[PDB]
């Protein structure tokens, strides 16, 4: 139940990942995916997800079925925090402030560009990513 | 449900198994066809090209050659140094590039700056340098010629005879397949065409030939529980339909029509004239398959229920067909016998409601069409093929005694020698007439093919790709020191089935721009609107281009949208529009001389006119039978020039992407060992293997150069103590953009 760029990330990965192409991935690869997603998990989640997945001894993953990893796994995230580590990417300084014309820029320039008039309903990091969430 | 396919895709070793042997009969003397090997061939002139280098800088005629051409030779120096893996080797390329950017530097030094920019963006920068029509100034095979003082041998000769039109032809694997990926990019101008002599060169097949020389023979490994693979025993039928004339709504071909108290439609398909048992059953079997497997598959057709399979009497056919109409006809269509197998099913109206029918508005058209070309794609991943949709052919001429028996063939130019353009397209609306694409999707399903067909010399590819399964020969390849007829062609027998599993995608998109225009003309041949006319010829343009990148997505996972900016770099949609409207209606035989090139010069804007001398038939156009009409003069190749562009562009964004997406794995198993310990080396190595894993990504897939990111910082802590100066430019750069991706969704 997410948004649809982040459902059509995951669909690409999938598919990028199911070398074959026969409409499943192998859960030796479920590591790396989770990691091209931004969203690698512990050592120990991977563990339990790989004991979760030899449950009923297929060790290949449909897409339904990713679908459901992937979410929990993004779900299973600080929302906040993340917000926060992104906002620590233009602080090069490292005094906890970004600039506000950059964070203009970026966001309407590139990437999954935001339009100006939503960017403008949205400068101290730790603050703003604090009361975003 | 679990969704997935039932077909598996890999590599083999040859396709040249069980194969005619590589010989051309001419006169009764057997003349045998040599393969001139592709690879080694490019990395012999590569070698020359080198050896060209070293005389460039010897002769200090530096001096005399254009900074865009010394760029080139220095960026693909570099490019070239940084795919060898060889350090001896990589040091000699290294070496000959030094003296050209000692000369940059110091006479050139804005054109260097540039040179550096590109580098800090990329280990392939000669790739982004020839984004462009640079690409098309053959930078290698100049110095070549210029340096290189003694004739090529017969293998060269060939190889730059094919390959003549660009550098780019000469490039290792990794580099080409790079360069072609990212020649689709957003920032790229690249065309496949240039201007000669006032002559005009396209060559965007030449681009899908080049990457298919290089690939490895394909491999689909079918589940044992697939239509073609599990035994499934003789049908029971143990049940009947009984007929009455009362119920009889029409007749279509050998198909019986009747109503329903439910008000979809039950159908009897009777034995045609020489059609076996075997192609009723199988029908039958394939329509429960699909039924069975439609949520597995995620199938949108409105599939037909089977209902059973069993014999008539002639006499009982004949009595409850006898009142309507189509009588007479279906009675020459049935078989001759007294007894006739029938196979009795039932679907909604729909289904037999052709996808051309001129009765849908556009809005339904379209949604049908979503339907097919979904349902085409996601079946043929699940390797099953529909070689019949439609009968397309491109002469009736020399029929029966044509290696392609008249057969059109979507990719003409990879599938023969010496073939430039799409042919002639006879009767191009009857060739569509029944299309087995309907209203509620697919169609008469029984006359299907296991992909793995394709890959062997099965019955279908002996019949009619005897040429490409044979070799090529032609009198300029025959060698008269050896009595053989060499050429790159003679090459593809190892990997035809490459060809012909492309060759289908783009002969499905054919099927459907056909079906498209022969609505577009029904629609808008009576319309008095003449605006209106052009905004369907315009929406069916804007359906065409989707419905390509809808089979992208459904190859690649390239997300639809991103596909759709892809194919849009390469083909111009207001010039297919134009195109297919002009020469799809019959409009155009009322006009004379002056008006006729007005017009043409429109719908090709800067390139050369249709030409033919085929004397136009009023109110049909081009027709060699003088009632239908035909696409192209007769020996002459199709109009529809932009059409030939977006099939090719298609077919070379899936198969480019497939190899984009190997070379990719393969670095990115490199760079996981480097980063592991597996290989031990510098930390310059580690960032390089990583920076070139970044080259290797998609055009435009973000997700994938996150992953790369990541394997950069990974490196930069494996490595603490090394510089790293010259690679966060470009990653600092994915962590920005990285970084503006997650504030984005988040407010979202
Ligand atoms: N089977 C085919 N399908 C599509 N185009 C063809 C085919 N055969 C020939 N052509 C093209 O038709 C023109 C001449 O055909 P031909 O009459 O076979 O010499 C050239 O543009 C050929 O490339
Ligand atoms: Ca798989
Ligand atoms: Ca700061
Ligand atoms: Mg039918
Ligand atoms: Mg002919
Ligand atoms: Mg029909
Ligand atoms: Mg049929
Ligand atoms: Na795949
Ligand atoms: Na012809």
């Amino acid at each position: 139940n997410l948004t649809e760029e982040q459902i059509a990330e995951f669909k690409e990965a999938f598919a990028l990942f199911d070398k074959d192409n026969n409409g499943s991935i192998s859960s030796s690869e479920l590591a790396t995916v989770m990691r091209s997603l931004g969203l690698s998990p512990s050592e120990a989640e991977v563990n339990d997800l790989m004991n979760e997945i030899d449950v009923d001894g297929n060790h290949q993953i449909e897409f339904s079925e990713f679908l459901a990893l992937m979410s929990r796994q993004l779900k299973s995230n600080d929302s906040e925090q993340e917000l926060l580590e992104a906002f620590k990417v233009f602080d090069k300084n490292g005094d906890g402030l970004i600039s506000a014309a950059e964070l203009k820029h970026v966001l309407t320039s590139i990437g999954e560009k935001l339009t100006d008039a939503e960017v403008d309903d949205m400068i101290n990091i730790q603050q703003f990513a604090a009361l975003l969430s | 449900v679990k969704q997935y396919y039932f077909a598996r895709r890999g590599e083999t070793s040859t396709h040249d198994t069980s194969l005619p042997p590589p010989v051309k009969v001419l006169s009764g003397r057997s003349i045998p066809l040599k393969e001139i090997p592709f690879e080694a061939t490019r990395n012999e002139l590569v070698q020359i090209y080198l050896t060209s280098i070293d005389k460039l800088i010897k002769s200090n005629k530096l001096n005399s050659i254009p900074s865009q051409q010394i760029a080139s030779h220095y960026l693909f120096l570099r490019s070239l140094a940084n795919s060898e893996t060889d350090g001896i080797k990589k040091n000699q390329i290294l070496s000959l590039a030094k003296p050209l950017g000692t000369y940059l530097a110091s006479k050139e030094p804005h054109v260097w700056k540039m040179i550096n920019e590109l580098i800090e963006k990329s280990e392939y920068p000669i790739i982004h340098y020839l984004k462009n029509n640079r690409a098309h100034s053959n930078f290698m095979l100049a110095l070549i010629h210029e340096y290189h003082k003694e004739p090529l041998t017969k293998n060269q000769s060939a190889f730059v005879q094919k390959f003549r039109d660009s550098s780019v032809f000469l490039f290792p694997n990794p580099i080409y397949t790079a360069w072609l990926a990212h020649s689709y990019d957003e920032d790229s101008s690249f065309n496949p065409m240039f201007r000669e002599r006032l002559s005009t060169n396209f060559y965007h097949s030449t681009l899908t030939d080049n990457l298919l020389l290089r690939t490895e023979p394909k491999e689909v490994t079918l589940s044992s529980e697939h239509h073609y693979k599990k035994e499934k025993g003789p049908i029971d039928s143990s049940f009947r339909y009984q007929m009455s004339s009362d119920r009889l709504l029409r007749i279509q071909g050998r198909t019986l029509l009747f109503s329903t108290p439910q008000n979809d439609v039950v159908a009897v398909k009777v034995q045609k004239k020489g059609e076996p048992k075997s192609t009723l059953e199988e029908e039958f079997e394939m329509a429960d398959y699909l039924l069975k497997h439609q949520r597995r598959l995620d199938v949108h057709s409105k599939l037909p229920q089977p209902l059973g399979q069993y014999s008539v009497k002639k006499s009982e056919i004949l009595e409850i067909s006898r009142g309507s109409l189509d009588f007479e006809r279906f009675k020459t269509l049935i078989d001759d016998s007294k007894d006739l197998e029938v196979y009795v099913y039932k679907a909604p109206q729909s289904y037999f409601t052709y996808l051309h029918d001129k009765n849908q508005d556009l809005e339904d058209l379209t949604a049908s069409v979503k339907t097919n070309v979904h349902d085409l794609f996601v079946l043929l991943r699940e390797g099953i093929v529909f070689p019949q949709l439609a009968d397309i052919f491109h002469t009736h001429f020399g029929e029966d005694e044509r290696e392609d028996k008249g057969r059109y063939q979507a990719l003409v130019q990879l599938l023969n020698v010496l073939q430039f353009q799409l042919g002639r397209i006879d009767k191009w609306q009857k060739a569509v007439e029944y299309v087995n694409l309907r209203s509620s999707g697919l169609a008469d399903l029984g006359d299907s093919l296991p992909i793995t067909s394709l890959f062997t010399s099965s019955d279908f590819t002996k019949h009619y790709f005897s040429e490409l399964l044979t070799g090529g020969y032609h009198p300029t390849f025959f060698d008269k020191s050896s009595g053989t007829a060499n050429s790159l062609f003679t090459g593809k027998r190892r990997l035809f089935g490459n060809y012909l599993y492309l060759n289908t995608i783009a002969e499905y998109l054919l099927v459907i721009q056909l079906t498209l225009g022969s609505y577009g003309d029904k629609v808008t041949r009576d319309m008095m609107d003449k605006p209106k006319k052009e905004a369907v010829w315009r929406e069916l343009a804007n359906v065409m281009f989707t419905s390509c990148a809808e089979a992208i997505h459904i190859m690649t996972g390239i997300p639809q949208s991103r596909a759709l900016t892809l194919l849009k770099q390469r083909a111009n949609i207001e010039k297919h529009f134009r195109q297919t409207q002009f020469w799809m209606t019959p409009d155009y035989s009322k006009l004379d001389e002056d008006t006729l090139q007005m017009e043409q010069y429109s719908i090709y804007s800067g390139e050369p006119e249709y030409e033919f001398t085929d004397k136009l038939v009023s109110g049909v156009g081009l027709s060699v039978d003088g009632v239908h009409q035909d696409l192209g003069g007769y020996n002459r190749e199709s109009p529809l020039r932009e059409l030939e562009k977006l099939l090719y562009a298609t077919v070379t964004l899936i198969e480019g992407t497939m190899q984009l997406d190997k070379e990719f794995f393969k670095q990115l198993e490199q760079v996981e060992k480097i980063l592991s310990g597996e290989i031990k080396t510098d930390a310059n190595s580690c960032f390089e293997a990583v920076a070139q894993l970044l080259d290797l990504a998609r055009p435009g897939c973000h997700f994938q150069k996150r992953l790369v990111l990541s394997y950069y910082e990974e490196a930069k802590l494996k490595y603490p103590s090394a510089p790293t100066d010259a690679y966060d430019s470009r990653f600092q750069v994915v962590a920005r953009t990285n970084a503006a991706i997650t504030i984005q969704r988040f407010w979202r």
